[PDB]
RNA sequence: AAUGGGUCAGCGACUUAUAUUCAGUGGCAAGCUUAACCGUAUAGGGUAGGCGUAGCGAAAGCGAGUCUUAAUAGGGCGUU
RNA sequence: ACCAAACCGAUGCAAACUCCGAAUACCCAGAAGUGCCGAGCAUGGGAGACACACGGCGGGUGCUAACGUCCGUCGUGAAAAGGGAAACAACCCAGACCGCCAGCUAAGGUCCCAAAGUUGUGGUUAAGUGGUAAACGAUGUGGGAAGGCUUAGACAGCUA
RNA sequence: GGGGCUCAAACCACACACCGAAGCUGCGGGUGUCACGUAAGUGACGCGGUAGAGGAGCGUUCUGUAAGCCUGUGAAGGUG
RNA sequence: UCCUAAAGAGUAACGGAGGAGUACGAAGGUGCGCUCAGACCGGUCGGAAAUCGGUCGCAGAGUAUAAAGGCAAAAGCGCGCUUGACUGCGAGACAGACACGUCGAGCAGGUACGAAAGUAGGUCUUAGUGAUCCGGUGGUUCUGUAUGGAAGGGCCAUCGCUCAACGGAUAAAAGGUACUCCGGGGAUAACAGGCUGAUACCGCCCAAGAGUUCAUAUCGACGGCGGUGUUUGGCACCUCGAUGUCGGCUCAUCACAUCCUGGGGCUGAAGCCGGUCCCAAGGGUAUGGCUGUUCGCCAUUUAAAGUGGUACGCGAGCUGG
RNA sequence: GCUUGACGAUCAUAGAGCGUUGGAACCACCUGAUCCCUUCCCGAACUCAGAAGUGAAACGACGCAUCGCCGAUGGUAGUGUGGGGUCUCCCCAUGUGAGAGUAGGUCAUCGUCAAGC
C-alpha cells in the first residue's frame, strides 16, 4: 500500500564482446543465472560469471540441443 | 577519381555526429569547396551530411 | 512594476607574519644550506640542525631486502 | 424447460506477457582521407560548478491540463551579438578580430508604411475565407470515378 | 502589425528574376598558434563569450640610478 | 527483485509492484543411489481428492525463502564418509568518486570422497547488513623509558554495544513563544496578477422518453462536443530592501449571457395574463428589520428591484464593525 | 561393399503419429541364485553362473505425409537522418525494414572405427 524502495541496479551484461582480444582471466559476461553458457576455454564462476581461462578471441556461437547460446573462446 | 563537395549550411545546430562528416571531408565554412577522392569511405561522409552539403561531382 | 544609487569631490575592500607545496629563475652540486650567536656589523665566522645520497617492515631487525606460514614454495613495496 | 467448469474454432488487448523481432545506439578489429596541427591518454599547478531554462523527440506523473513536475536524448539561451517570426532569453537562419558609401546569398520576403515582381502560365476560393474553433448541420461551388431512370417518351408541371 | 487588397496584395501548383545577416566574397588592417625561414617573412588555419585558467601591459606615490637632468627666460597643479 | 528505462551500462519522481535484517553440521562438499506434475480411475469405513497398483504423459512440478533470470552433465530426495563451510595465496578482470564490493588456478599444509580421469576455497544466482574510536578474549618472534622482568603498547585472530537519521554529529537530547529578536527569500505559502480549465458556469448535438393523441409548444434520461475565464482548485511565473484584509460609504466605468421599457417568431397563445426563443445596451433598475457581513431570511414597495468584468473596481477618498 | 555396432559432428526441412520385419553377428528378454552383491520389502531393479529357449512384446533400423517444423516474393507496421503539417498524430525526401499470413520439403544430412558377409 507502500511503493518506493528499488534496488541498486548490479551492472550486469555481456562485457567484451564477440570478437575482442582476451587475456586469460577476464570476466566475459556478468549474468544472473547462465543466459550463455560455457565454451572451449571459459570458466563459469560461482554467480554464473563466464571468465576466460585462456587466451585468444571470443565467439558467440549457437550449439547443440536446447538451443544454448555459448561463449567460447578460440586462441586465434 | 575525384568529387568535389561545397559546404552549403552550417554546422552551427547540427548534430555532432554529422558535423565531424564535414570537418573530417575537409570542409571549413559556407561556399568552402574541397576536392575529395571517390572511395566508398569518403562517399559515406558526403552520404551522412547529404542535407548541408552540394555536391558537382 | 525586482535590488542599489539625488549629485559632485575626497576616502573606501585580497594585506602581513610564520610554516609549507608547485612553477619559473639563479648559486652550488653527491652534496647543499646554515639558526641563534660572534662580528671594527648587509662582509666574515658559526654547519647545532634541516633536507639529499636506500629501502622494506607495526616492530626487533635485515639491507639492494622483510612479512607469512612448519614452509628459502607462490605476490606487495623498493632497487643501477 | 434450468444449467455445467474443461475441450474445438472464430475474435480482441498488457509497463511489470513473449513463439518472434528491427531501425538506431553501443562494443570490437582493420582501412583511405580529413583534423589547425592537433584530436586521445597519463602525471602535476589553478579553478569554477555542484538552484538551470525552454524547444524537438522518447516516456513516467497530471486531465496524453499547465511557461506543472520528474527522467532519457538532442539543440539553443545561460555564456551569442546580427537577419527573420509586428513587438518576442530558449523558435528559424547564422556564430560578430578591426575598417569600407563594394558584391553574392540564408531564413524570410518583393502594393504602400518598408529594401525587392502591382512578374509570367494554369486553376481554386465571394467569406475579408485568407486574417482563431469542435461535435454536427445545409440544392455554397471546383474536380473525379461510378450507378439506377434515360424519346418503345423519366424527376417537378394539363382535360377520363 | 497598419493602410488596404477580391481574374488578388488570398490559397494551390510550376517557371524565372530580385531584395535581404556582422553569413560568404572582394579590398585595406596585429601577430593568436603552428610549420618553414642559417631566423625579415612569407605561408596555413583561427580570433562571440560568463564563472574561470593562462599570457602581456599602462598609469600613480615612494627609494636607488640623483650632489645627475629640467626649472623663475617660469616647476608641480589647474584649464583649453 | 521486476516495471518505468528509450533491444550495451546507467537513469528520476511522496511513480507502479512485491521482499529482506535469515536459514543449513545437511538443505555443503563428495562418493554412491535416484527423477516431475497433470488428466485418465479401482469403492465394504478416505469415494473432488490418500496408501498405490499400472495404462495415454508431452516441465505445466520441484528449487529453504520475494521477484527476475536459470536449469537433466540435474541446479530435488535417500544413504555412506564423516569435511574443501580448507590454510597460504593469487595471474587477470568486472564494478567503481572514495571507503567498500564481485569473479577467479597451480605447489604445499594437507584433505573427505571415487577403485580412477577428476570434482570440491560452502548453498541455482542476486537480499539476510554496519565503518572508525574505545573496550573484552586467545595467541605472538615484536616493543618493553637505567638493567633483568612485568605493566602498557603493536601485530595476528576473534567478541561486544549501537550506530535501522542504516558513509554511523555526542557516552548522554523534549517543548512553547499571540512577548518575541536578528539575518535572508518571492530557491517558498497566504491576498492580488499570470499560465491552465479538472471544477464551476453557459450554449449545442443525437432523442429513449412525457406532453391525455403528437420526440422537438414546453421538458428531456443515456451519452456527446464546445465556449467563457465567471470560483473551488492545480502551478509557483511576478511581487517578502512591504503589491497593507472582508463589508459598508462615496464615486463609478465597461460588457450583454436583458430585470424593466421598445420591435418580433412559435405556442399545448380565446381574451386578461403567460411559456419559450430571437432582435435590442438608449435610459432606468428599492426602502427597512436581523446580522460585522457579501449573501441570505423576512416586512412593505416598484414598471423593474438583472447578471458579470474592472487588484472578488475604488483605504496617498472615508470608515474600521 | 551392405547389415549392424561404438562414442560423436548438426540440433523439433532432423520431430511425433499410422505397416513390414532381423536371428547370425549384435540387441532385449529368458533359466535361476548356488558362489560377488542388489534390497527404504525384490534378481522385472540390478549383480551374474549362463546360453536351455526366443524374435511378437522389448528395442532397432526399414514403410507410409495428416500434423508439428522450416518458409519465399510482394506488401504492410516500425524506424536513422533532413524537411513539413490540420502536431495527444501523421506526411514527404532518403536509408533501412519486420512480425503474422501466402505454393509446399520431408519417415533428414554428415564423420571416423570395427567385427562379419
Amino acid at each position: 500500500t507502500r511503493n518506493g524502495r528499488d534496488s541498486e541496479s548490479k551492472r550486469l551484461g555481456v562485457k567484451l564482446f564477440g570478437g575482442q582480444a582476451v587475456k586469460a582471466g577476464n570476466i566475459l559476461v556478468r549474468l544472473r543465472g547462465t543466459k550463455f553458457h560455457a565454451g572451449y576455454g571459459v570458466g563459469l564462476g560461482k554467480d554464473h560469471t563466464l571468465f576466460a581461462k585462456v587466451d585468444g578471441v571470443v565467439k558467440f556461437e549457437t550449439k547443440g540441443a536446447f538451443g544454448r547460446k555459448y561463449v567460447s573462446i578460440v586462441a586465434a | 577519381a575525384t568529387v568535389k563537395v561545397t559546404l552549403v549550411k552550417s554546422l552551427n545546430g547540427r548534430l555532432a555526429n554529422h558535423k565531424a562528416c564535414v570537418k573530417g571531408l575537409g570542409l571549413r565554412r559556407i561556399n568552402h569547396t574541397v576536392e575529395v577522392q571517390d572511395t566508398p569511405e569518403n562517399r559515406g561522409m558526403i552520404n551522412k551530411a547529404y542535407y548541408l552539403l552540394r555536391v558537382e561531382g
